[PDB]
């Protein structure tokens, strides 16, 4: 467990002489939109199979319960 | 210059100082093998006391 220097040189600036919560709301459209672009694969896996298995669900609930209603 | 000088006593030092030290802004130039020394918020704490 060492520290690995690099040979850098870095520039800093005191905490005080920078706004601190605009940056938050700065650019968002663009933050939207990446947050949209490159994770809609994801949502895509996360969510499909559960609203498909619910629709599934559902659908033979519903034709279940016509059959067997008389 | 002398009397000037001796006109300074312990509480015009803690004036002078809490006037020109106590919580200001450092500005901090090192260079070398530098991985150990503190960051600028570690200095920027050490300028106040919570003691007193
Ligand atoms: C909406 C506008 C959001 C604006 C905003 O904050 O943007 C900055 C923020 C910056 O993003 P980032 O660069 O990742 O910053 C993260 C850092 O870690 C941020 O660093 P940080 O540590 O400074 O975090 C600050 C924190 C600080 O958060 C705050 O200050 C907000 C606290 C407000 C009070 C919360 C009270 C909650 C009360 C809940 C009550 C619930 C009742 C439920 C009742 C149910 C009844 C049935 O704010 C955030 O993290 C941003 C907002 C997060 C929540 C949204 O951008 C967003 O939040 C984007 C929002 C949209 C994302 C995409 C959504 C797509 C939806 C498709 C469908
Ligand atoms: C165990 C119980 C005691 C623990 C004490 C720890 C601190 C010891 C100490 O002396 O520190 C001073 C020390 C001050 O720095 P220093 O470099 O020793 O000296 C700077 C000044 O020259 C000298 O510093 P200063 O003069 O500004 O004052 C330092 C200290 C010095 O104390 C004294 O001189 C005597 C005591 C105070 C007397 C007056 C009252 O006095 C005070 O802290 C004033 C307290 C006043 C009463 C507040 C109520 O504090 C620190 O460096 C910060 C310690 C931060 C500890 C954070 C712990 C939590 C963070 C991780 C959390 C992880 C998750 C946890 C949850 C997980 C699930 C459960
Ligand atoms: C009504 C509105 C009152 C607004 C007061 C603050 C005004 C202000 O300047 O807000 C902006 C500030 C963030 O500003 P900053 O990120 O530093 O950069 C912009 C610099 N003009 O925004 C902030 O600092 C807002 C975040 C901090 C809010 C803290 C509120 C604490 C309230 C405690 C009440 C406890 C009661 C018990
Ligand atoms: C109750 C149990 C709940 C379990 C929840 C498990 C959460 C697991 C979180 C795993 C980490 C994660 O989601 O990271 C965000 C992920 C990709 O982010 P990451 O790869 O860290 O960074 C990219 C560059 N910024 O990006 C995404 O997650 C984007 C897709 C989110 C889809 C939400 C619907």
């Amino acid at each position: 467990k060492q520290i690995v220097p690099v040979k850098s040189v870095i520039y800093a600036l005191s905490p005080f002489q920078q706004k601190v919560m605009t940056g938050l709301w700065k650019d968002l459209p663009t933050k939207i939109h990446h947050k949209v672009s490159e994770n809609w694969i994801s949502a895509t896996l996360l969510l499909g199979p559960l609203v498909g298995t619910y629709a599934y669900v559902q659908n033979y609930l519903e034709k279940e319960k016509l059959h067997h209603r008389y | 210059l002398f009397a000037r000088i001796d006109a300074v006593d312990a509480s015009t030092i803690k004036r002078v100082a809490n006037r020109f030290i106590y919580d200001k802004d450092v500005a901090i130039a090192a260079m070398g093998p530098i991985q150990r020394l503190p960051d600028y918020n570690w200095f920027r704490r050490r300028t106040y006391w919570n003691r007193y």
